[PDB]
């Protein structure tokens, strides 16, 4: 697989998002962790998909909102910063404000 | 030109009055003074105040009163106050705390704060600066714990083990000249502060004694080992020559001696009383009255902290293991079953409120949580302003006293229990630089940076292969401070001052900075800064109610906690 | 009721920033084709040589705007700026090497700057 | 007897006139000259030539020319040619490159090339080998960066920081003397090479000057410590007296000066202009301007390489972290917009090509990317060969002459720039032998087997409990060169000439090679090896359009690149 | 999301357990870790859902039975313990002889 | 669980082959790294469910086709190996040009 240090870090974003869109299922509130990585997740299965930049910018604010989170959650996620390999190489996508 | 308050804060961090919520708890600390002079608070970054002939001074040598470390803007959280300050560091250790800058063009300098070509800065504006957790209560199992430890902002552990040998699995003992010296040489590689117990069993004192030549910095007695008449007397008069602490779980059996027996052999000279309620040991059911005598400094261990509606169910199968017990045995299960009481649980929460209990540990691995000593501490002063109310010293609607009260617990008071508060255990001048920065939405939950010997040891960060550090996976990691030969610098073995006179770490080839365990045998509970209470303490031997002041002490468990399931993704 | 986690309460009031040092009014204009930013903290007479105004009301003082904050000119943009005095021992070192030492030699510093050309010196 | 030219390179990789893809570029380079004999190749294996009596002498002695390690069969990509050779390794250094084997039965060995008792064979077969990469713009932030750049093919990490500080998130910077000695404690457990830089500030030559003689290997001049004329002066002055290298990130905000005054305070003194394009710092607009003059060596970071469609769109959120600057402050985020511009980003890929830009570097953790520096090299030379066209310099549909100016970038260059290419950066005679292989699939992408002073210390590799090392997970894993003492020995601490002379290595127990910075005040754009061109390059202060001998320097980003999503699992 | 050390470890529970459980659902009977890492994601599951310890004291007997699982697997399961963050903090779970 | 560290290691080629399943159901062109975790976890599965050595080494080359992966992918995998405990122990599985 040839797999680098990132690569391999990475893996658990997702196996994490996994974990949290699991437990959202089930039909709890998630929690700080959880809805950090549903949304980083979001993000990086989004560029491999061939989005932009500016799109995934905008997209990430609309993945959860605030009745998908326990209280306080929201207001606790300033920002969420992922990068990931674009069509164009890496880059940084950085969502302010994810739920309102 | 003036500056709402909202707008001050965002920028600079909290000033004087400004309150700050500790986590997702109900307590609230109020910043008590500032060092600032406003309109010359130092700043780091791109067009700030911290550049050459600015508020950077350009002109001195590192020896002429430059820092080698400023932290900017810190909301210090201490036993000696709740203030903000900038924080200066030289050689490891903190040698101001006021404010930083250059006195070419500020006023206000600290004389020995300046910003110079030597200085490196660390943003503390918003942060919550607290002294690294001091943990007097480790069982030295698996050397993933330390990571664990460092990730909730404890940076010294004291105790015992070789690791996952059933002696240490039961108790904080590293036992005999040889097993302490092999954990000497493999603290080496540890990168956190430590100091090793022997144990403390014998009949004669030569075998107790010559652990103390070897290195270890104190002693446990543990009934796993024979907590008898004979091994507390022995014990303690080592120590009472070598100038170390004793720990110790008593006799909860009660075979050789009820209570009053350890007591009297005792016989009034200084003792750590480890997990103090009794879940973690001691004679039953009554050893907490330990915590009433002025020669006694208590501590609990952290599984009991606070009661909760989940505590008693996950106590028996852990005490089994713990113990090496057998389910088979029936008087096995009698005596773990003797050391599980809601009552003495409950009136350890109210306990720590007035002041009674003075010390927080963890037990880590043998019936206590590495990385929950000082998460354990706030769950608990948030549980007791909850059933309790505001304590009536408090004051402007702030839990400034209860603050102070519960920092002192893993901070300040263990430190001064061991020996140690000469290097570590608060925010001093004159004090080893181990700090720990919290985000205030973080606070006692996981740490942001943990600073050992003034180098980052520890830090929540994220993607290493980033074009900054943010990006996910945000993950606690060791930092440069714990790499190479700086793991030697950055921390402190803690040894008797017996092995140090003979020569100890060089006949080791021990490299970390060397501390020495000193006066520790003329200090009592009056020595407990914020936790200085004596009293008697009465437990009923059939109902196992606790009284204080002809006052039933007894409080509700609770069905959920802060600091919690809004934090841990397990 | 709501907890937002480790949120402020702020108390009430204003922070009055470098207080009981005298404030100074003056005029400043970018006469270069690139854009200049100032900081707080930077000897105001020791700035880049093609913003033009009268240097020596710039000698031992600073912008008096927050610390870390700055004054930003586009080209040929002329603002109204105010400035506080220096404080501590009035000493500045360095920078554009126009003062080295006390701000109260104010003839060698403006000697220093005209010879090099830094805009408004009489 | 013949073979045909598939065969033989499938055997022993190509040979004179046969090219080869640079993974999913459509860069080919060509095999200019084989120092082989055809006949007597060496190859190792079951039944294979390098055999006692046979390919390997059974007579010499170590000291009797033979070799330590021979790499059979290597396609060299270097400053110095695109070429197939034998690379013998003795002592940790290249002795020779040439013909290996035994001078008793083969024709045409170099003859301090035998393959005797004392070698160790590596195959290189198939494999392009080049040296180790060179990053000069090393932010020390966080210990999980070493292995990001080591499995991207770099072998040292020059620049400055003490971990996730603010000081050292913003600046390549290690502060004074302590902070430097702690630094280079730590650096004895990175498995990479290593310089310090120190704080390029102040206004008096000794706080500057005693940062070198602690052990500093160069300086760092940044605008968020105030790059002013006094601190650039200084500094120069400093590196002038102490034979050290100087980079500077100029003042973005023309502060104290335009960069003419920038330039005037140099003084035609020596420096290296890091990221000159300006994304990553420097006098707005015009800054990339400082890449025409002749005492200038320039370097790029690596986020604005090549200009691609999303580049723009990820810089603005990343400066404001890097330089702890706040979104709501204007003058903040307008000090940010000012450094991002596309018609720079543009030019510079165009700089790249024309060899006016000298050196590739990371900016790593602090706006650049640790493990990205040779994979964006690669990337921009593929984008310029679509968009530009072959150079006028190629033949035979080769593009070894872009190979050549684009390899130079991240090697050798930044090893003149520093003053250690004496030590490191190519692959010659008497140099280190820190040697990447790579599969061409990967080529650029994912380094096979990372070579540190002779031994292995990074490779990709699977399953440790498989039968053979080929398994799945191929992954990048530290080898034996890291492991135990033998990381002292495959790697270079690099000090200025002041600290070796006064005794700092064994001052702070240092074990690493200790390699002297020297040779680096004597030099200029000129001695840029294919990128030497000096010009008066023209900035429009309105338009931000960069002009070049009167032509408008502009081209279009890219949608895709290769060495992207063909490779990476994220 | 801050990871901490026990959290990134109990990821590889979560991760043992989908696949022991994919494992069961084509028809396989389970070997010894498959059933421990079943067992004990369902508990650590079932603290992140509310349940008390002393609920998943009893659940974690009826989670897999013998048939479920190769010969003599259940008797070399004597216990299962495992700790997670219930809404009243770390609590530690034991189920004695999880599979009959 | 007991488990050691070729255990550990291999829980990850699982998660990446979840990942990149997952990214060919909503219709990605795999990948190199993604290509080569699908089939490596195809040959463990394999091997779990008791399928010969011989049998895994011909399906592997029928999990994958050209149509299911970028352009070069196929000439890229010359080979994959994975090993894992049959029935009889651990065996390796080497798959010659697994798509063509
Ligand atoms: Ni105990
Ligand atoms: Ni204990
Ligand atoms: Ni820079
Ligand atoms: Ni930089």
């Amino acid at each position: 697989m040839h797999l680098n240090p990132a690569e391999k870090e990475k893996l658990q974003i997702f196996l994490a998002s996994e974990l949290a869109l699991k437990r959202k299922a089930r039909g709890l509130k998630l929690n700080y962790p959880e809805a950090v990585a549903i949304i980083t997740s979001f993000i990086m299965e989004g560029a491999r998909d061939g989005k932009t930049v500016a799109m995934l910018m905008e997209e990430g604010k609309h993945v959860l909102t605030r009745d998908d989170v326990m209280e306080g959650v929201p207001e606790m996620i300033d920002d969420i910063q992922a990068e990931a390999t674009f069509p164009d190489g890496t880059k940084l996508v950085t969502v302010h404000n994810p739920i309102s | 030109m003036k500056i709402n308050r909202q707008q001050y804060a965002e920028s600079y961090g909290p000033t004087v009055g400004d309150q700050v919520r500790l986590a997702d708890t109900d307590l609230w600390i109020e910043v008590e003074k500032d060092y600032t002079t406003y309109g010359d608070e130092a700043n780091f970054g791109g067009g700030k105040v911290l550049r050459e002939g600015m508020g950077e001074n350009g002109t001195y040598t590192r020896t002429e009163n430059v820092l080698d470390l400023l932290l900017t803007n810190a909301l210090i959280l201490d036993y000696t106050g709740i203030y903000k300050a900038d924080i200066g560091v030289k050689d490891g250790y903190i040698v101001g705390i006021g404010k930083g800058g250059n006195p070419d063009i500020m006023d206000g300098v600290t004389p020995n704060m300046i910003v110079g070509t030597a200085t490196e800065v660390i943003a503390a504006e918003g942060k919550i600066v607290t002294a690294g957790g001091i943990d007097t209560h480790v069982h030295f199992i698996n050397p993933d714990q330390v990571d664990v430890a460092l990730a909730n902002g404890i940076t010294t552990l004291f105790g015992g083990g070789t690791g996952p040998a059933e002696g240490s699995k039961a108790t904080t003992v590293t036992p005999g000249p040889w097993n302490i010296e092999k954990m000497l040489k493999s603290t080496e590689g540890l990168p956190i502060n430590v100091g090793i117990l022997g144990k403390g069993h014998g009949s004669s004192i030569a075998p107790i004694m010559e652990q103390i030549d070897a290195g270890a910095a104190g002693l446990k007695i543990h009934e796993d080992w024979g907590a008898t008449p004979a091994s507390i007397d022995r014990s303690l008069t080592v120590a009472d020559e070598a100038d170390v602490q004793v720990a110790i779980h008593s006799d909860t059996l009660n075979e050789a001696g009820f209570l009053e027996d350890t007591l009297r052999a005792i016989n009034g000279r200084v003792i750590h009383s480890f997990h103090v309620e009794g879940a973690g040991g001691g004679h039953a059911p009554d050893i907490m009255a330990m915590a009433g005598h002025p020669n006694v400094l208590p501590s609990s261990t952290n599984p009991t902290r606070p009661f909760t509606v989940n505590t008693i169910d996950e106590h028996l199968d852990m005490l089994m293991v713990c113990h090496h017990l057998k389910q088979n045995i029936p008087e096995d299960v009698a005596f773990a079953d003797s050391r599980i009481r809601p009552e003495t649980i409950a009136a350890e929460d109210i306990l720590h409120d007035l002041g009674i209990i003075s010390m927080m540990s963890t037990d880590a691995l043998a019936m206590g949580r590495a990385g929950e000593m000082v998460l354990r501490t706030w769950q608990t002063a948030d549980k007791m302003k909850k059933q309790r109310g505001p304590l009536a010293e408090e004051k402007n609607g702030s839990d400034n006293f209860r603050a102070k009260r519960y920092v002192s617990k893993y901070t300040i008071n263990p430190a001064i229990a061991q020996g140690i508060a000469h290097e570590v255990g608060s925010i001093e001048e004159g004090k080893f630089a181990d700090l720990v920065l919290w985000e205030p939405k973080f606070f006692g939950v996981k740490a942001d940076r943990v600073i050992k010997g003034g180098i980052i040891a520890y830090a929540q960060i994220g993607d290493p292969s980033a074009s900054i550090p943010t990006p996910q996976p945000v993950m606690g990691r060791r930092m440069y401070g714990t790499v190479g030969d700086l793991i030697h610098d950055t921390n402190i073995t803690f040894m008797s001052k017996s092995s140090i006179q003979q020569g100890v770490p060089a006949k080791l080839g021990l490299k970390r900075r060397i501390g020495t365990v000193k006066n520790c045998r003329n200090i009592g509970k009056k020595d407990m800064k914020w936790n200085d209470v004596t009293t008697d303490i009465d437990i009923n031997p059939e109902t196992y109610e606790v009284k204080v002041d002809g006052e039933v002490l007894t409080c509700e468990p609770v069905k959920e906690l802060p600091m919690a399931q809004r934090y841990f993704l397990f | 009721n709501y907890i937002v986690p480790g949120e402020y309460r702020v108390a009430e009031g204003e922070i009055e920033i470098n207080a009981g040092r005298e404030k100074t009014t003056i005029r400043v204009s970018n006469t270069g084709d690139r854009p200049i930013q100032v900081g707080s903290h930077i000897h105001f007479v020791e700035v880049n040589k093609e913003l033009l105004f009268d240097r020596a009301e710039g000698i031992g003082r600073r912008l008096n705007i927050p610390s870390g904050t700055a004054a930003r000119f586009e080209p040929g943009e002329e603002m109204e700026v105010e400035l506080t005095e220096l404080g501590g021992n009035r000493e500045v070192f360095g920078i554009s090497d126009l003062t080295n030492g006390s701000v109260d030699n104010k003839e060698l510093i403006l000697q220093r700057a005209k010879e090099l050309g830094y805009k408004g010196v009489e």
